[PDB]
């Protein structure tokens, strides 16, 4: 009997009133559906009354804006207005070509209000608590595509049309929102047949002229519907052949990635293929650094695109591509180094062929001459300029030779001259070098940078070898003293003349200069030389463990790896790209690295790696952490709580010591790997309370006077009592302390000297606490801004809390605007912030549209805690900045308009909070000011006694 | 209003693109329901036009939207009534630029509907008015005749008696033929029957006069012997001094009475409407015994309306216009007392605010003002100058009326010169022409296109020739805002100086009604804060302007006047 009822509303809307005939026909269908989903008969009907009510507002305009009634509900209270049936209306009525904008922009604020709000219960579960009531749009908005597998055409196309504008409108909110475009995207592609061309052809149109925002979603989306279903650009007629052009837009990674997704479809079609080898050879001889890149890199991926293994003329002519362009300046010659082994993995007669062109190249620079003064041709790299990077050539050379080694005429002569080098490296030191002078480094001549090309250049073909003679030996002593040797003539070189006059003037953030290493090497080095003592071990490393230098060197390396996989998502060496490939050398360097650091600066290093291993284990492999939390020796919890015990223990011995034994760097990165471990605790385990109790009890007890270390323990505090209980309570007894700890306001009535926490002293109640405290303090009150939002049967519950906290966070101002800060900063935030809370106003206004007691005690609190209290600060500022003032030059105007600008905000904010009280008061005819008293202002005097 | 314009102008370029989608915007306006009367008697004035011209779809849209109409006749929904006779109208106003098939079908369409529902046939008369009142220049004559043929039947079928008394003897008042024809015994039988009209509604009494003078307008170039005797008319209703019958209160006819005298004033006023601006012999002076008649009958109408604590007439004292037949602007036209031009300029200020700054007065551009305005403004100015001279010569009863005339006509002055229009210097052709006029009446000859500054100054010279003789604060300060409405833009020293001690004089001059009780108010603070602000910005030392106003302005107010004012400016005072 429904589809006779819907029949007479839309024949009553068509002619007669439309008011209530939608809002009456929405919620009969929610709890319609709300009833279904706890089946085909009522998929088609719903679709019939969706497309009646698209006719409706097709014809009957007017019944449309009526939009009005959903931003109200959402307006009167957040979320409960984006109801399934009524999304997938506004969806469909989306591509009316009328008020598209108007609904389309509602969409994006309540999207967009939606996924902040997720990110701040995510980030408050005091919220959650206190608001169970969550509205996620994302997944009833990727829930109308699971339904749109009925049929559903102007649907369809209101969902691909609100995804493109969704890209459009991305450029953290923007990066959920570029989630969210592509998991709609993705599932209305996938499920709806004949509209994919059509999301094909737009996400093709949307990727081009697309490069200064971050873009990467537009290839990692069409990867994901190309690895779902790979002929709908066949279905398209192939229309990948026109984005060839990009090579001149932004080809540093984009291309890399477009020529990985449609490595299948380049496979199987061979008119693409042909395409795309006539572009990159057009493109190759092109005489432009960013073309010649760009075609490079899509040589990188074109070998590999052709498998043979386990046809033969296109494997053959391809070879001599590469060798032409090697002929081209040294940095469009610096990635075919790196990308010949990805290639080199694949193939069998071509390596060897791909080995001979390297040697030939190789032969340029060798001068053959039996072991005597040393084999320098860096003088062809000088078109101040540098011709041919040798390191990463000797690196790859190195690499491609021990492939060919494990996979089964030159290749003795291929291993002997290598070996020639290892041996005449060893016999040329610094006095057959033309770099023997300490000084010869000139930044900014013609001669200095031709000398510091060549210190840089020398230094990569020195570590190369390490990884030659590490390999080729097998704990045989021989190539053990060889290893000694070449970093005696790489510390020899690199730790004096470079970063002494070649550049330090600058304090080295880094360490040992960009390392051409294996990160399987390094895992095998520290794995053989830390927690291995076997008797294959030669007593070499008895004596290689004397070179503390070279154990400083072994580990910074690591430290210049995983960094690469901290600040971007790949590293060098071999194996850099597959991700499975690191994370099990990461699961390896790992337990040395912590064994070396518990074998007991070096172990200062490795403790630093661990604190970078656990945040790119985090930040990248976060669908594989159970594994590696696995590999150290299933509920992450158990293993986590585990893992920060014995930390726990190194910090609780650490920080007993003595002051003359803190080693600050260690205290620094041990905090921040507790703050980084303890992110991942679920919050479901009794581990999470003992553990924080205990930060609790430690800062309760210890008294550290280090300014970063109390920051940083602090963060860690905050980081956790954000997502299990309401912070308030930590800050007020924060305040306490600082109060306790510092003067008085008014300097004549001392304040007891208690002690909440032993970790503020005379010292530290300096802007170090005191501008965290007021950070967490801005931060509680921008939540309370969105639950007095949300308050503008449930509405009692939100009024319950934001008063109780009102009422605390008051106690914590109150007892810290009395606190005697020092000039500076802390004096600035705190007026500002004191500007803040006022704006107080906003829970006034609000209920100016009702009166309830508590309401009335909070004012009753507001006024006799916050405004007499905050006006004496005023008359204290005025007096600290004078004091402050006579340091001038012991022009002033920045001086005198930049610490007295708080003032006046603050006397505005005060009254703007006192004028609505006067609304309320008479609206809601009871007095409530007699508990506040008269507003103070000030004047002045000019002293012309002495004016001079 | 703007897509309106934009299709308009579309449809005039070629209507062929819009016969594309004209199909779809006459199925849109078949679909919804927000109509409004001005955007149909634009709509349905373009969109006939193009059947008859064109044709791509012109049939299949003129059909559908004439079905429209004859299935919504009379629609459940009452104002689609309305909506569709006016929609009818304008139809065969596009058509009166065959349809002869089609005309008959739509009028006997309209006359089922208005069989006996006076609303609907008053409403239709009235836009057959607007229609020939806009469209003056050229309706066809037989096509006209052959629907409006009901003229000789109306009005001299239903509303015309024997000027003897010999009908209804015995009703709720006698029958008195009041404000006699000049030249009795001229006619047979000419008197209008109304009060024996108790009820054809009297409603459907007033536009149709308008209806029968376009009419005669459109029959002959003159408006003669066919109705130019039938103005004389001894307009038939009760007794003249009824109004002290008005304590009996009777609600049964004297609320009736109230409106039978409405319904006569409004015929008074369609009579002064019509047959004023027509200049022929033997007439003049009975159009001004209309105008003394309409006063009295506004004087009697006042204290009979006042007795009745609310009552509504039909559209078809001060503040009573919008229920009240409106008057034209061809009324002053003849402009060649004082309550009567006081009347004239109490009805001419609003259309001034309006033009210069249902809704009838919304139908005339500015510029058409501004040259009907200057076209005859000679005895307009001749008036002006003999009531002034009467105020330089010095009972309440006429002291205060020519002080209001003055007011009014000072105002309409200000309003003619305050025109924001001017700012662009495309009208100020037409401004010159008018200060060439001024001047020469001011200085005979010797006066053509003298340039600008020149021109303010005989704009000064004449218009302050009346600064002596100000009866009210009022005239004062609009006097002020008329100079400075023609004084330039950039105000000059000379001007600068002149309005400074025009003003000063006038903060200084006593201001005083007739009958004691200061002209203070309301209205009276608002002009005060215009022209103080005038001078404090035409003064040359504001600041010592300011500095001796509040140091001997207010000070003798502050000690002195309880109830007075201060000794230097009579202006200021407690209240003010």
């Amino acid at each position: 009997e429904i589809p006779p009822l819907v029949y007479q509303l839309l024949l009553l809307s068509a002619k007669g009133s439309k008011k209530t005939v939608l809002e009456g026909i929405i919620s009969f269908f929610n709890q319609l559906d709300k009833r279904q989903k706890e089946l085909d008969q009522l998929r088609h009907v719903e679709g019939t009354v969706i497309l009646h009510i698209v006719s409706a507002i097709n014809l009957d305009q007017d019944i449309g804006e009526e939009i009005k009634h959903l931003k109200t509900e959402q307006q009167k209270d957040p979320g409960k207005a984006l109801c399934p049936f009524s999304v997938s209306l506004l969806l469909s009525t989306a591509v009316k070509h009328r008020l598209q904008e108007q609904i389309f922009d509602f969409l994006k604020t309540s999207i967009t209000r939606s996924c902040k709000d997720l990110q701040i219960l995510q980030a408050s579960k005091f919220l959650q608590d206190l608001c169970p009531q969550q509205y996620d749009v994302t997944a009833v908005i990727l829930e109308v595509v699971k339904n749109s597998a009925f049929g559903w055409d102007h649907v369809t196309q209101g969902l691909v049309d609100l995804g493109f504008s969704l890209m459009e409108s991305y450029e953290m909110p923007a990066q959920q929102a570029c989630k969210l475009g592509a998991s709609i995207l993705l599932e209305t592609f996938k499920v709806h047949e004949p509209i994919r061309s059509d999301i094909l052809e737009q996400v093709l149109n949307r990727v081009l002229t697309k490069a200064a925002s971050p873009v990467s979603h537009f290839i990692d989306l069409l990867s994901n519907i190309v690895v779902s279903a790979p002929l709908v650009l066949q279905n398209s007629s192939s229309r990948v052949t026109e984005t060839f052009d990009n090579l001149s837009f932004l080809p540093i990674d984009t291309v890399q990635g477009l020529l990985r997704a449609v490595q299948p479809l380049l496979k199987v079609s061979m008119s693409v293929r042909d395409s795309l080898i006539l572009v990159l050879q057009k493109a190759i001889f092109s005489r432009q650094l960013d073309a010649r890149k760009a075609a490079v890199a899509g040589f990188l991926l074109l070998l590999r695109n052709f498998k043979i293994l386990g046809n033969e003329a296109f494997c053959l002519e391809i070879l001599g591509s590469l060798r032409r362009c090697l002929s081209q300046q040294a940095d469009v010659r610096l990635m075919l180094y790196e990308g010949f082994y990805d290639v080199l993995r694949r193939n069998s007669q071509l390596a060897s062929s791909i080995m001979e062109t390297l040697l030939s190249q190789i032969k340029q620079y060798y001068l053959p001459q039996q072991d005597l003064l040393p084999p320098l041709k860096l003088e062809g790299c000088i078109m101040i300029f540098l011709q041919e990077p040798l390191a990463h050539l000797l690196c790859c050379i190195q690499h491609c030779l021990a492939w060919y080694k494990s996979t089964v005429g030159f290749e003795q002569n291929f291993e002997e001259m290598l070996e020639s080098v290892t041996r005449r490296m060893i016999k040329s030191e610094l006095e057959d070098f033309e770099l023997d002078k300490s000084a010869d480094f000139s930044p900014s001549s013609g001669v200095g940078v031709k000398n510091n090309i060549y210190a840089i250049q020398v230094m990569g073909i020195c570590e190369v070898l390490i990884e030659y003679n590490f390999k080729i030996g097998n704990f045989s002593k021989n190539k053990f003293e060889d290893v000694l040797g070449l970093f005696t003539c790489y510390n020899k070189l690199s730790e004096i003349l470079k970063e002494k006059a070649g550049k330090n003037k600058s304090t080295l953030g880094n360490r040992i200069a960009r390392s051409f290493l294996s990160m399987g090497f390094v895992s095998t080095l520290l794995t053989a030389l830390f927690r291995d003592n076997a008797q294959s071990h030669e007593e070499s490393l008895a004596v290689l463990r004397s070179s503390t230098e070279f154990m400083r060197y072994a580990v910074s390396v690591a430290l210049q790896k995983v960094q690469q996989l901290e600040e971007m998502g790949q590293t060098d060496g071999p194996d850099g790209q597959n991700p499975e490939k690191m994370f099990q050398n990461l699961c390896k360097i790992t337990r040395v690295l912590l064994w070396r650091y518990t074998s007991i600066s070096i172990s200062l290093l490795c403790l630093e790696g661990l604190l970078r291993i656990f945040n790119t284990m985090q930040q990248l492999y976060a669908a594989r952490i159970p594994q590696f939390l696995q590999a150290l020796d299933i509920n992450v919890t158990e293993k986590a709580a585990f893992q920060i015990r014995q930390f726990q223990r190194s910090l609780v011995n650490q920080l007993s010591s003595a002051e003359d034994d803190f080693n600050s760097k260690e205290t620094q990165l041990l905090i921040t790997i507790l703050s980084t471990l303890s992110k991942l605790l679920d919050p479901g385990s009794q581990q999470f309370l003992q553990f924080l109790t205990w930060t609790v009890k430690i800062c309760k007890e210890n008294a550290l006077e280090d300014l970063s270390c109390c920051k940083g323990l602090l963060t860690l505090l905050f980081s956790l009592h954000v997502l299990y209980k309401s912070p308030v309570s930590l800050l007020r007894e924060l305040a306490q302390d600082i109060h306790a700890c510092l003067g008085d306001i008014d300097q004549d009535v001392e304040i007891e000297s208690r002690s909440h926490f032993a970790i503020v002293n005379v010292k530290t109640a300096a802007p170090t606490v005191c501008l965290l405290v007021l950070g967490q303090a801005d931060k509680v009150l921008e939540e309370v801004d969105w639950l007095i939002k949300r308050l503008t049967n449930q509405t009692q519950a939100l009024e319950k809390g934001v008063i109780l906290q009102l009422g605390t966070l008051l106690t914590v101002f109150h007892e810290l605007v009395q606190t005697a800060l020092p000039a500076g900063s802390c004096v600035d935030s705190l007026l500002r912030s004191l500007s803040k809370t006022y704006a107080l106003t906003s829970l006034i206004k609000h209920y100016i549209q009702a009166v309830p007691g508590r309401l009335e005690k909070l004012v009753k609190l507001s006024g006799s805690h916050l405004t007499p209290q905050c006006y004496s600060f005023i008359t204290y500022v005025q007096n600290i900045h004078s004091e402050s003032l006579s340091f001038a030059e012991e022009t002033v105007m920045a001086k005198v308009l930049r610490d007295t600008k708080p003032i006046p905000n603050l006397i505005f904010a005060i009254e703007q909070y006192e004028k609505f009280l006067i609304h309320l008061s008479k609206k809601s005819k009871v007095n409530l000011m007699q508990y506040m008293k008269l507003s103070t202002s000030r004047d002045f005097r000019i002293n012309a006694s002495m004016l001079d | 209003d703007i897509s309106l314009d934009v299709l308009t102008d579309l449809v005039i370029l070629h209507p062929s693109l819009l016969l594309r989608y004209a199909t779809f915007v006459k199925t849109i306006l078949d679909s919804m329901q927000k109509l409004n009367p001005c955007q149909i008697r634009k709509l349905f004035y373009i969109l006939s036009t193009l059947a008859f011209s064109q044709r791509q779809e012109g049939s299949y849209i003129q059909d559908d939207m004439h079905m429209v109409i004859r299935k919504w006749l009379s629609s459940s929904v009452p104002n689609h009534k309305q909506m569709g006779i006016i929609g009818a109208v304008t139809m065969m106003g596009s058509v009166a630029l065959e349809c002869d098939g089609q005309l008959s079908t739509l009028l006997d369409l309209v006359g089922f509907c208005c069989e006996q529902t006076p609303e609907v046939l008053a409403l239709y008369y009235d836009e057959l008015a607007n229609l020939i009142e806009k469209q003056k220049g050229n309706l066809d004559l037989q096509l006209l005749d052959k629907f409006g043929k009901s003229l000789v039947e109306d009005f001299p079928n239903d509303f015309v008696v024997d000027l003897s008394p010999t009908v209804d003897g015995s009703f709720l008042f006698p029958v008195k033929s009041l404000y006699n024809l000049d030249e009795d015994e001229t006619q047979g039988a000419i008197a209008i029957n109304l009060l024996p009209l108790v009820s054809v509604s009297p409603i459907c009494l007033s536009p149709c006069f308008r209806l029968l003078r376009l009419y005669t307008g459109e029959q002959n170039n003159g408006s003669l012997e066919e109705i130019d005797a039938l103005l004389g008319c001894p307009l038939y209703l009760t007794d003249l001094e009824v109004e002290g019958k008005l304590d009996s209160l009777s609600k049964q006819e004297r609320e009736f009475l109230c409106s039978l005298l409405f319904y006569a004033l409004n015929w008074f006023r369609e009579v002064v409407n019509a047959f004023c601006q027509q200049q022929d012999a033997e007439m003049k002076g009975k159009v001004l015994t209309r105008l003394q008649n309409i006063t009295e009958l506004q004087n009697v109408l006042g204290k009979c309306l006042a007795a009745t604590p609310g009552y509504v007439p039909p559209p078809a004292l001060q503040s009573y216009r919008p229920y009240f037949r409106e008057l034209d602007l061809e009324v002053f036209s003849v402009l060649h007392g004082p309550a009567e031009l006081c009347f004239l300029l109490d009805d001419m200020c609003w259309k001034l605010e309006h033009v210069l700054t249902f809704s009838h007065l919304c139908q005339r551009s500015p510029k058409e003002v501004a040259v009907c305005v200057v076209k005859l403004l000679k005895p307009l100015c001749n008036h002006m100058e003999n009531m002034h001279n009467y105020f330089q010569t010095v009972n309440i009863q006429e002291y205060q009326l020519m002080s209001s005339c003055y007011h009014q006509l000072l105002l309409a002055f200000r309003l003619l010169f305050a025109w924001s229009g001017f700012s662009q210097h495309e009208n100020s052709n037409l401004l010159r022409s008018a200060l060439q006029v001024l001047a020469d009446r001011l200085k005979p000859g010797e006066t053509e296109f003298l340039p600008l500054e020149e021109l303010i100054s005989e704009s000064f010279q004449y218009l302050l020739n009346f600064q002596a003789s100000i009866p009210s604060f009022q005239c004062a300060f609009i006097l002020t805002q008329v100079l400075m409405a023609i004084s330039e833009k950039p105000m000059t020293g000379w001007k600068r100086e002149k309005m400074a001690s025009l003003a000063k004089q006038f903060l200084c001059q006593s201001w005083m009604k007739p009958g004691g009780d200061r002209e203070k108010g309301s209205h009276f603070n608002s002009a005060l804060h215009t022209l103080l602000c005038v001078y404090l910005e035409h003064t040359d030392n504001i600041l010592k302007a300011i500095e001796e106003i509040s140091s001997v302005g207010v000070p003798e107010l502050i000690n002195s006047a309880k109830d007075g004012c201060s000794s230097t400016y009579p202006t200021l005072s407690r209240q003010t």
